């Protein structure tokens, strides 16, 4: 992938994981620096916080927009499911208000499906996710600064809101 | 894919277009 892929790899792991543990155990199954350790932890605070903020893509809220919807996912389906949401969030290009949207959406979706009895599921679901960033959004992510640009960023969402 | 999945990725792009709207004031 784009330049420094190895380190984004390891620290778009540890900001999923302290993603996952601030707003969510069941959707789980070194090599950085003390200081991008830091910042990863720093990022998922911050989008914690402009997630909240954002009533649209709420964890809370969305777990029950897809239970009341009956959203049909199986293990036959869940990765399709998963791929369509992912194709639909972003077909018009990337920015990170669409990157913060697509991570809330996946915690939510972690949940449902675990809440559905898909074993593995939210597991699959994070790895998924994970694999997101580092294939498919890393470009996007190393071009406007990593996720030190990230918290840059949403500190000026935060003064905002 | 269901419906429900198409839809929910629509108003993710929409909703993170109102994410980023907030970042330029």
């Amino acid at each position: 992938g784009p330049l420094g892929s190895s380190r984004l790899y390891l620290q778009n792991t540890a900001v999923m994981e302290e993603l996952y543990r601030r707003n969510l155990e069941y959707w789980r199954e070194d090599g950085l620096s003390e200081e991008e350790r830091r910042t990863a932890a720093d990022a998922a605070e911050r989008m914690t916080a402009v997630i909240a903020g954002t009533p649209g893509i709420a964890v809370e809220r969305n777990v029950r927009d897809f239970r009341r919807g009956g959203w049909d996912v199986t293990p036959d389906n869940v990765e399709s499911e998963f791929r369509e949401v992912e194709r639909r969030t972003f077909s018009d290009g990337v920015h990170w208000g669409r990157v913060i949207a697509f991570l809330a959406f996946s915690m939510s979706f972690a949940a449902y499906v675990n809440s559905r009895g898909i074993d593995g599921g939210a597991y699959s679901v994070f790895n998924w996710t994970l694999r997101v960033l580092n294939d498919s959004l890393a470009d996007f992510i190393q071009r406007e600064n990593g996720w030190r640009g990230f918290i840059v960023y949403a500190d000026t969402l935060l003064r905002a809101q | 894919a269901s419906s429900m999945a198409s839809e929910v990725g629509r108003r993710l792009a929409e909703f993170g277009d109102q994410v980023d709207g907030q970042f330029y004031q």
